[PDB]
RNA sequence: UAUACAAUUAUCAUAUUAAAUUGUUAAGUGUUGAUUUAACCAAUAAAAAUAUAAAUAAUUUUUAUUUGUUUUUAAACACCAUUAGGUAUAUGCAAAUAUAAAAUUAUAGUAAUUAUAAAUUAUAUUAAAAAGGUAUUGUUGCCCACCAAUUUUUAUAAUAAAAAUAACGUGCAGUAAUUAAUAUAUUUAUAAAAAUAUAUUUUUUUUUUUU
RNA sequence: UAAAUUAUGGUCAAUUGUUAGUAUUCAUAUUAAUUUUUUUAAAUGUUUUAUCAUUUUAUAAAGGUUUAUUUUUGAAAGAUUUUUUGUAUAAAAUUUUAGGAAUAGUUAAUAAUAAUUUAUAAUUUUGAUUAGAUUGUUUUGUUAAUGCUAUUAGAUGGGUGUGGAAAAAUAAAAAAAA
C-alpha cells in the first residue's frame, strides 16, 4: 500500500472538489493517447488547494462540483485521484 | 571530514554480495555526486563556520552581497563586522605567502 | 564487545555447543559449567537426549556426551529461553500444563528445563506434577 | 582579531584552516580534556630523582635485622669477604626486590669481584626502561602489604601513576604518537579505578600518594552533569567498598541511625543523646547562620526602643493581607507549586511566570 | 505499524524507537545519544587547567 | 490465553475489589467517593494487586518479581557485598554470604 | 520491585529511598541522587532511572559523596518534602578534605555541553 | 538487500513464542499491576 | 536518480550467499565463520582479536584453515583420539611387562603453543612484498640458533638436578604420571562418564539401548563390599537384569 | 484505514586494551657531443638502505584523544602547464566503510519501485584443446550527460533543488568498448567527463623451490 | 547426578490470500471500521418562605495542559439536656515531537521580615524552558501469540472572598422539607 498518494484526501475516503480547467496529458509509453486530467479546487482550515485528478467521469449538461476518490496506478504520471461523479 | 563522501546509498546490492558496491550503481551515484559538486564549483560556493556561534548553522559566504555571483537575486544578512572580517579571511586565503604550508588552488575559489 | 549485542548466559552458550557439536556429530564436548548448567545436562540425560555427562569440578567447564541414533542425533532442536541475561522468562503452571497437552493427547516429547525457587533444575513434568511455577532455561527434543 | 573563521569551499572534502591558525603544536590533555603544558615541578621532582638514580631504604636492612638477627649476624661477621653461601636471601624475597645493581644482583654478592665489574652493574649503567622499573620496584615496596602483593589497590594506584608520569615527560619530548596518547589515557582511566578504590580502603595512603606523585588532576570529576546525577559517587557502589567504613573507629554510629518507631531523624536523636555531628562550615554557613542566630534580640531592641518605626511596618503588613491575590488558603492558594500545578493558565490568564518548572519538582 | 506516526517510511518508526530501547538507554557511559555531534571538537581549542588543591 | 481473557470487564478475569479494603482497612473507600473533585479525570487511586505479589509486605523468597537478578538484585549484591553472577546457587542472583553474615549471627 | 522495596517495607510508594548526597550548597539542606526502575513488558526487561530530591538534615552533617537514607514527611519548603533519616555511609576522605579547609569534592572540570566552539587559549 | 528487514532462516518455534509472554501486558493487567486511577469503563 | 530501469537486464543466477545470508558470509575477514567450539571469548571467529589466521599455509593437518588446530580442540569424534595426558615405564610395573608406551601419555604436548601464522606474524601489507620485507617476531619459533645453547651452559647442572620447583603435578597423586598404575586401562571414556546408580555412589553404571554397565566402586578399601553396598548391588543386578531392553 | 523484525554468519560512513616514537647517509668531470619519446618542445647529471625484547587481562575516556591534505628547491626525480614558469608529499586544520540494520528513488511529501553473478556470444603459436556482454533470435544490440517545451512537490545559490518527460542540437562517456574500469582525494570544464595522488578488481592469467 | 505409580487431576494457545527468476514485514484476502441509511429519546415555568427581604437547591460554553488536578464535616446523613475532641492542603512512579539549547519575580535558609534579609543559589544534554501536536495510569480492533492499534469525557487565575466545600450565568431526565 502506498500511503502518501492520498495526501489530499486527508484521511477521507471521498473528497468534494469544483472544476477548474480540464486539459490533456499524455501517458507513459508504451501507452499512446490523451488522458483527460481535471484541474480542481477545494478548501480546508481555510486554505485553498488546488487538487489535480484523473477524469474518468461522464459530463451530462454543464456541471461544477465532482466527488473524488484514490485509486491503484493508471496511465498517466503523477495522477493519483479519480472522479467518482459530477454533480 | 565536513563534506559527505557519497550521496544517496550507493551500496545496496544483494546480501553478501562481495563489493561495497556494484559498477552500475557506483556509476550511477558517481554521475549524481559529479553533478552536485559541478554545481559548487560553477556558482562558487562558500560556507563559513564562526567560533562562539551556533556551528551546524553556517553562514553561506557565497551568497553575501560583497561576494556574491549572480547581479540579481538578494544574497542574505549577515552582521557587518562579522561579514567584513568574512571578506577578509576568503580573501587572505587565495595566495601562498612563503613558510606557510602550501594549500590547494583554483579558479573558483576566488 | 559492546552496547546494542545481546548479553550471553552459560545457558545460551551451552546449547549453542551442544547444537553445534551435534551438527559435526562429534562424541564429546567440553561446556560450560555452572549449577543451572549441569542441572539441564542431569535433565537431558535422564530423558535420554544425551548418552551420558560429568562434571570433574573442573571450575570452568565439564562433560557432555552426545548420542546418534539411524545416523542423524537424538536433538532436533535445542533452543535457550532468553538471549540475554536482563532477559528472565517466568513460567506459570498452567503455561507449562499447557504445553503438556496436544489437542487432548499429553504429549511429553518435548523437554522444557527450569530453575524453581528451590534451586532446582526440573523439566516442564515434574514442575507440573507439584504445580511450581519456574524461570525458563531451555527447550529440547 | 575576534572568532576564528573556518572558510568551506564545498567542493572540497573539507574546510580550510582557521583564520588566527590555533597553536602551531597540539595541546596535550589529560584523560578528562584538562591541558597540561609541561609537568608539574612534583612531577618534575620525581624524574629528576629517578634519572640520576634511586636507592633502597635502610627501613629494609633495620627490618632484616630485626626479623632474622641470625642471618644478619652471619653476614654481619663476614663483611668485605667473599661469600659462596648467600645469607642475604631473606633481604631479597624477589627477584625485582633488588633494584640497587643491574639484573636483579643483591649489594653483598659484589664483596668479592673486582671493582670494574662493581661499575658495570652499578645505576649509572642502567638503561632507561630499567631505571623506571628501579622506581617502581622502590615505591611498590613502600605501599605493598607483604612481600608478593602486586594486585592490592595501593600497589596498583602507585605503579599506574609512574607509568603515566613517564609517558606524559615523553609525550612533552615528542609530539605525535597516538599510540602513546591512548595508552596513557587508558592508564589514566585504570590509575582513577585504583585511586578511587583506595580512598575506601584506607584514605591517608590515598592522600599521600596524591600529594607524591601530583595526580590530583585525574581525580576531578569529569563533568556537571554526570556529577549532578550522582553517578561520581556511584562508583564506589560498583566497586563493593560503599560499606565498607568499619565505622567505629570513626563517626560514633549511635547518632548516625534514625528511630524507626518515633520516626525522629539522625539529627533527632543525635539531639537527644546530646551530640553534635556536624561537617566543617566555610564562612558562607557560618556567617549565614551567625547572621540567623541573631533575629529575635535584633526584633526585641527594635520593638522596645522604637515602636512607631514598627507600628509603619505592621501597618503596611496587616494592610497587606487584605489586599492582593489570595485572602484565604484553600488547595488553589496553598499550592506549593503554582505554575507547576496550574500550567494550563500560564501564557493567557496568568502572567507572572513565564515557565512551568522551577524546581525539581 | 500505523503510517501516520513519524516518518512517511516505516523504518523511521523503528529509528525513533531505537530512542526508547530499554539496553539502549542514557547513562554515564553512553550519554548525548540525540546529538552526539553538535557537542563533538567543542572544547578542542578551550584550554582548562585542572583542579589542584593538593600538592 | 486468548480474547476472552483481555476483557477485563468480567468479573473472572480481574482482581476482587475487597483487596484495596485489606490494604487500606475496611470501609475505607466510602471516605474517598464523598470528595470534592472526584472522577474528573481521577479518582482516589484504587489499589488491587494480587496479594503475594505486594511490594510492600513479599520478598525474593515467595515473590518471583524480586529475584529477578540484573537491576534489583545484581545493585543488592554489590552494595552488601556479596559475590553474585548470571547464573549463581543461590536464589537470588549470589553465589555465597558475605564477610558480615559470615561472621555475625543474625 | 527494586532494590529499595527490597529493603523496605514501605506505607507509601516513594516513602523511602537510598541514594548518595550530591551538594551541598544550601542551608540545612542536602541534595541526592537516587534511582528507581522502570519495566518494559514488550522486551520483558528493566531499566534503572535517576532523580534528584532536596533532604532536610537539620544540624548538617552530610558532607557530599554520602550514602544517606531518605524519608517522606511534612511539607518543609517549596521542593522539600524529604528528610533525612539516617546517613549509611558517611564520607571519611571528604570530612576529613573539609577539616583541612578545602572542598569536599573537587568541582567538576567542565559545565554543561554547548553547541558553540569556545577558542580560549593560555 | 543490504538496505531492508533482516529475516529469519526457519521460522520461530510456537511454543517458545507463548513461553516468553508470561510477563506481558494482558498477564500484567490480569495479576493487577497497574493501578486504576480513573473512572475506567461505566 | 533515474527512478527506473533504462535496462531490461534479468541475471538467472541465484548464488546460495545472496539468499541465505543467515548461514553464509561473503564479507572477507568474515571468512572465518561462527564456530562455538573454539575456546575463545566470542562465538564469532571473525571478531577475536587473539589469533588471526593464515589462508595459505594453514590446516594441512586439520582440514580447513578455519578450523582449531589439534590440540586446542574442545569437541572430540568417535573414533578419533583425544589429547595426550602430558608427563613432563616406571610406573606400569604392575601391567602387562611388554606393555609399551600408552599412546596418550606424551612428554612435550603444550594446549597453549604458538603457531606460526604469516598475517600477524610476518606481515608484508607496509611493504611493496620484496624478498626480505615484512615485520617479523621471532618469540613464536623455538629458536634454532647456536646462540642458545652456547650462551648459556654451565657447570651447575640444570632444573631437574638442582629441583627448584615446589609443587609437581598440579592433581597432586596421579596413578598415570606420578604414582604407579594398577588396574586397567580404560581408554574409551566409559568408566569416565557414568551415572551414580547409588545415593553413596559406590555403585555407577552405563546404559546403551540394549545393554547394560554396572560397575563397582570402591578403589580405597580395594573393592570389599559393605552389607549396605552389597544389598544395594542385588538391587541394581536384578533391576538392570529384570530391565525390559536389556 | 488497523491487523506481530532479527538475535548462528547482513560491506559506507557513532572509532577504543592498544608499543610505539627518535636514528646525517648517498651523490657528484671529463671534454666537443644527435639523448628521451609513437611524436613534438624546453636542456649539467648523479644520488639519500640497520633494531628485537618489554609494556599484564577486565570492569564510568564518547564535551577528551584518533584514521595518507604539510617549513626550507639556495636539492633532484615526478607531475602540471609550454621557449618568460608552477609544483615537487603527515608541527595549525581534518571523527568517520570494516559495519546494529526494518522494500528502491528523494535534504524524511515528488516517481512506483530498485539491485543482482555462475545458460547463450569463433580466432590469444601444445606432442587442433584457456577466456568477456548493461544484450536477451542479443553490436545495424542497449545506454550517457548537457541543450527546449511543459507536469508536480517543496529547505529557492552563477541560471534554485528534486522527480515525470516522447522534441532539437552536440558528441561518443559506459557494457575488459578504440589511453581497462571502480572508490576516495585534488585540479580542470560546451556535454558526457579528463589529468594527477592513493587504494582495488564487481578487469582477461600466464606460471625460477638455491642453476 | 536417579529414574517412580497407587497412573488422562489444577477445566480447550493454536496460524486457510493463485503467487510469477532472486533479495526485502508492502497492490488484489478475512475480521474491525468510515463510504451507508431517523425501532430511544424528549418540551418549557425549579420550589417553598415570615414580603421589596431571608431559609432550601455545587462541575457538560470556549480557550490546550506531557516533572500537570491535590484536601476537611462546620452542611445533610444524625438518633441526646448543655460546653466535643485529634486526624487535611503533602508526595512517589508512568510523559509525545527525525535530524537538540540554555531557561527565570526566580532556589535554600531565616520569619506569621526582607518592591536593596543572608548565601559559593535553582532548572537543563540521565534532553530542560519556550514552540508544535495532544483531554493522563481498569474500556477497542486484529491475533495462536511477548505485540501492533484505539478509549471519550470531565477541574482554565484573581479583583467585599459568600459557602461545610467555588464546582456559581442556557443546554435536566437527580423528585427537591404535606
Ligand atoms: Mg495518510
Ligand atoms: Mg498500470
Ligand atoms: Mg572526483
Ligand atoms: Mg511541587
Ligand atoms: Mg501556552
Ligand atoms: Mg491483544
Ligand atoms: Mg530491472
Ligand atoms: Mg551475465
Ligand atoms: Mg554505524
Ligand atoms: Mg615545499
Ligand atoms: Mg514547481
Ligand atoms: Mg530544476
Ligand atoms: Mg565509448
Ligand atoms: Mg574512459
Ligand atoms: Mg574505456
Ligand atoms: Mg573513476
Ligand atoms: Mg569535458
Ligand atoms: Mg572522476
Ligand atoms: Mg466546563
Ligand atoms: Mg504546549
Ligand atoms: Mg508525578
Ligand atoms: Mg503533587
Ligand atoms: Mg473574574
Amino acid at each position: 500500500l502506498f500511503f502518501l498518494r492520498m495526501w489530499f484526501l486527508y484521511g477521507c475516503c471521498l473528497r468534494f472538489v469544483l472544476f477548474v480547467l480540464c486539459y490533456y496529458m499524455s501517458p507513459r509509453l508504451p501507452s499512446s493517447g490523451n488522458r483527460r486530467v481535471l484541474y480542481a479546487v477545494f478548501y480546508l482550515y481555510n486554505f485553498v488547494w488546488m487538487l489535480r485528478c484523473f477524469f474518468c467521469c461522464f459530463i451530462g449538461l454543464v456541471m461544477s462540483l465532482f466527488i473524488i476518490e484514490g485509486g491503484g496506478f493508471v496511465d498517466l504520471p503523477g495522477v493519483k485521484y479519480y472522479t467518482r461523479i459530477v454533480s | 571530514r565536513w563534506a559527505a563522501k557519497f550521496y544517496g546509498q550507493v551500496t545496496f546490492g544483494p546480501r553478501n554480495y562481495p563489493y561495497p558496491s556494484s559498477r552500475w550503481l557506483a556509476r550511477r551515484f558517481q554521475m549524481k555526486k559529479h553533478r552536485i559538486i559541478k554545481r559548487f564549483r560553477f556558482r562558487r560556493y562558500k560556507l563559513a563556520a564562526v567560533a562562539n556561534l551556533p556551528f551546524a548553522k553556517m553562514i553561506r559566504v557565497g551568497m553575501l552581497p560583497e561576494l556574491k555571483s549572480s547581479k540579481t537575486k538578494r544574497g542574505d544578512v549577515v552582521d557587518p563586522t562579522l561579514s567584513g572580517q568574512l571578506v577578509s579571511a576568503v580573501k587572505n586565503t587565495g595566495e601562498k605567502r612563503k613558510g606557510q604550508r602550501t594549500r590547494p588552488k583554483s579558479k573558483y575559489q576566488v | 564487545r559492546r552496547r546494542e549485542e545481546n548479553l550471553y548466559t552459560p545457558i545460551y552458550d551451552f546449547c549453542h555447543r551442544i547444537r553445534e557439536a551435534t551438527e559435526q556429530r562429534k562424541r564429546f564436548v567440553v561446556v560450560p559449567s555452572t549449577i543451572e548448567t549441569r542441572g539441564c545436562a542431569r535433565v537431558m540425560h535422564d530423558h535420554g537426549l544425551v548418552a551420558g555427562f560429568r562434571d570433574f569440578h573442573n571450575d570452568r567447564a565439564f562433560a557432555v556426551e552426545l548420542k546418534y541414533f539411524q545416523g542423524d542425533s537424538t536433538i532436533n532442536v535445542i533452543e535457550p529461553c532468553s538471549y540475554d541475561g536482563r532477559t528472565e522468562f517466568e513460567w506459570s503452571p498452567k503455561m507449562m500444563r499447557r504445553l503438556l497437552n496436544t489437542h487432548g493427547i499429553h504429549n511429553r516429547l518435548v523437554v522444557y528445563i527450569c530453575r524453581t525457587a528451590d534451586n532446582r533444575i526440573i523439566d516442564h513434568i515434574h514442575a507440573v506434577k507439584e504445580n511450581i511455577g519456574g524461570r525458563g532455561l531451555m527447550m529440547v527434543h | 582579531e575576534h572568532p576564528a573563521i573556518w572558510l568551506w569551499y564545498p567542493w572540497r572534502m573539507n574546510p580550510e584552516p582557521p583564520t588566527p591558525h590555533m597553536p602551531q603544536r597540539r595541546a596535550l590533555k589529560n584523560v578528562h580534556g584538562a591541558v597540561f603544558n609541561d609537568l608539574t615541578p612534583v612531577q618534575k621532582k620525581r624524574q629528576e630523582q629517578m634519572l640520576y638514580g634511586v636507592n633502597i631504604p635502610e627501613t629494609r636492612q633495620m627490618k632484616f635485622e630485626e626479623q632474622h638477627p641470625l642471618l644478619a649476624g652471619a653476614l654481619r661477621k663476614l663483611e668485605g669477604q667473599p661469600k659462596g653461601f648467600p645469607f642475604w636471601y631473606r633481604k631479597y624475597p624477589t627477584r625485582r626486590h633488588a633494584y640497587e645493581y643491574r639484573f636483579s644482583i643483591p649489594v653483598e654478592m659484589l664483596d668479592g669481584y673486582n671493582d670494574d665489574v662493581k661499575k658495570a652493574l652499578s645505576k649509572g649503567m642502567m638503561s632507561i626502561q630499567e631505571k623506571q622499573f628501579a622506581q617502581e620496584a622502590m615505591y611498590m615496596e613502600r605501599y605493598a602489604e607483604h612481600d608478593f602483593d602486586t594486585t592490592s589497590p595501593a600497589v596498583l594506584a602507585v605503579k599506574r601513576a609512574l607509568k603515566c608520569r613517564v609517558l606524559r615527560n615523553h609525550l612533552l619530548t615528542n609530539p605525535h604518537n597516538n599510540i602513546i596518547k591512548t595508552v596513557l589515557a587508558n592508564t589514566e582511566r585504570k590509575l582513577n579505578h585504583a585511586l578511587r578504590r583506595l580512598r575506601k580502603v584506607d584514605f591517608k595512603k590515598y592522600w599521600e600518594i596524591i600529594r607524591d606523585h601530583d595526580v590530583q588532576d585525574i581525580l576531578q570529576p569529569p563533568n556537571l552533569v554526570t556529577y549532578r546525577q550522582g553517578s561520581y559517587w556511584k562508583y564506589d557502589w560498583n566497586a563493593g567498598l560503599a560499606i565498607s567504613t568499619n565505622l567505629a573507629d570513626v563517626m560514633d554510629p549511635r547518632g548516625l541511625n534514625g528511630c524507626v518507631e518515633t520516626g525522629r531523624s539522625r539529627s533527632e536523636v543525635a539531639r537527644d543523646l546530646g551530640l553534635s555531628y556536624t561537617r566543617p562550615l566555610h564562612e558562607n554557613e557560618k556567617k549565614q547562620l551567625s547572621h540567623q542566630a541573631v533575629y529575635y534580640e535584633r526584633l526585641a531592641k527594635f520593638k522596645m526602643e522604637q515602636p512607631e518605626a514598627a507600628r509603619a511596618m505592621e501597618r503596611e503588613r496587616f494592610v497587606r493581607k487584605f489586599s492582593g491575590m489570595f485572602v484565604k488558603m484553600d488547595i488553589r492558594s496553598g499550592a506549593p507549586d503554582f505554575p507547576s500545578t496550574y500550567r494550563r493558565l500560564l501564557g493567557t490568564k496568568v502572567v507572572r511566570w513565564a515557565s512551568k518548572r522551577h524546581g525539581p519538582n | 505499524i500505523a503510517h501516520w506516526y513519524c516518518g512517511h517510511k516505516f523504518r523511521h518508526r523503528f529509528m525513533r524507537d531505537k530512542r526508547f530501547h530499554p539496553s539502549l538507554q542514557a547513562s554515564h557511559d553512553a550519554r548525548n545519544r540525540f546529538s552526539k555531534r553538535r557537542h563533538f571538537k567543542t572544547n578542542r581549542w578551550n584550554y582548562q587547567q585542572a583542579y589542584r588543591d593538593m600538592p | 490465553s486468548f480474547k476472552y481473557a483481555t476483557k477485563l470487564q468480567h468479573d473472572e478475569m480481574r482482581q476482587p475489589y475487597y483487596i484495596h479494603e485489606k490494604r487500606y482497612g475496611i470501609f475505607s473507600n466510602e471516605r474517598n467517593i464523598a470528595k470534592a473533585r472526584r472522577g474528573l479525570p481521577f479518582i482516589t487511586p484504587l489499589y488491587t494487586k494480587h496479594m503475594n505479589l505486594w511490594d510492600t509486605d513479599t520478598d525474593a523468597s515467595n515473590n518471583r518479581f524480586f529475584r529477578g537478578y540484573y537491576y534489583g538484585q545484581r545493585e543488592l549484591h554489590q552494595l552488601l557485598g556479596r559475590p553474585h553472577s548470571l547464573e549463581a546457587t543461590n536464589a537470588d542472583g549470589s553465589n555465597d554470604l558475605s564477610t558480615y553474615e559470615a561472621n555475625t549471627s543474625q | 520491585y527494586d532494590l529499595t522495596s527490597l529493603i523496605f517495607n514501605q506505607p507509601r510508594q516513594g516513602s523511602d529511598k537510598i541514594g548518595y548526597v550530591v551538594g551541598t550548597s544550601m542551608l540545612k539542606t542536602a541534595v541526592v541522587a537516587t534511582n528507581h526502575m522502570v519495566y518494559y513488558p514488550k522486551f520483558n526487561q528493566r531499566v534503572s532511572r535517576t532523580k534528584r530530591f532536596f533532604a532536610h538534615d537539620e544540624d548538617l552533617a552530610c558532607v557530599e559523596g554520602d550514602l544517606v537514607h531518605i524519608k517522606q514527611c511534612r511539607k518543609i519548603s517549596k521542593y522539600k518534602h524529604y528528610y533525612v533519616f539516617s546517613i549509611l555511609e558517611p564520607n571519611v576522605e571528604g570530612r576529613e578534605r573539609l577539616k583541612l579547609g578545602l572542598k569536599a569534592v573537587p568541582p567538576p572540570l567542565f559545565g554543561y555541553p554547548v553547541s558553540r566552539r569556545i577558542v580560549k587559549l593560555n | 538487500h543490504r538496505s531492508g528487514k533482516a529475516r529469519a532462516f526457519v521460522f520461530r518455534d510456537p511454543s517458545l513464542r507463548m513461553m516468553r509472554a508470561g510477563s506481558g501486558y494482558q498477564q500484567l493487567r490480569r495479576m493487577g499491576m497497574p493501578m486504576q486511577v480513573g473512572m475506567g469503563w461505566r | 536518480l533515474k527512478t527506473l530501469d533504462v535496462r531490461e537486464y534479468r541475471p538467472l543466477a541465484m548464488p546460495i550467499e545472496f539468499r541465505f545470508y543467515q548461514r553464509y558470509a561473503n564479507h572477507p575477514n568474515r571468512q572465518s565463520g561462527i564456530q562455538f567450539l573454539t575456546h575463545y571469548n566470542t562465538h564469532q571467529r571473525f571478531r577475536v582479536n587473539k589469533d588471526y589466521i593464515d589462508y595459505m599455509h594453514w590446516g594441512k593437518e586439520q582440514g580447513q584453515a578455519r578450523l582449531p588446530h589439534r590440540h586446542q580442540r574442545v569437541a572430540f569424534d568417535f573414533n578419533d583420539q583425544l589429547h595426550p595426558t602430558r608427563i613432563g615405564y616406571a610406573w606400569f610395573a604392575s601391567q602387562d611387562p611388554t606393555f609399551g608406551h600408552h599412546p596418550d601419555l606424551s612428554s612435550s604436548f603444550d594446549p597453549n603453543y604458538r603457531v606460526f601464522s604469516h598475517p600477524e606474524h610476518w606481515n608484508k601489507m607496509f611493504t611493496k612484498r620484496r624478498p626480505g620485507e615484512g615485520d617479523i617476531d621471532l618469540s613464536v619459533l623455538p629458536s634454532r640458533s647456536l646462540l642458545g645453547p652456547l650462551m648459556a651452559h654451565s657447570d651447575t647442572k640444570g632444573i631437574p638436578y638442582f629441583k627448584v620447583d615446589n609443587r609437581g603435578h598440579s592433581n597432586g597423586r596421579v596413578p598415570g604420571v606420578n604414582a604407579p598404575f594398577f588396574g586397567e586401562f580404560d581408554q574409551k571414556m566409559m568408566q569416565a562418564m557414568s551415572r551414580p546408580l547409588n545415593a553413596n555412589r559406590t555403585i555407577t553404571g552405563n546404559d546403551g539401548r540394549f545393554s547394560k554397565t554396572i560397575m563397582i566402586n570402591e578403589p580405597q578399601c580395594n573393592q570389599a563390599l559393605s552389607a549396605k553396598t552389597a544389598s544395594e548391588l542385588s538391587k541394581e543386578i536384578d533391576k538392570a537384569t529384570n530391565a525390559v531392553y536389556s
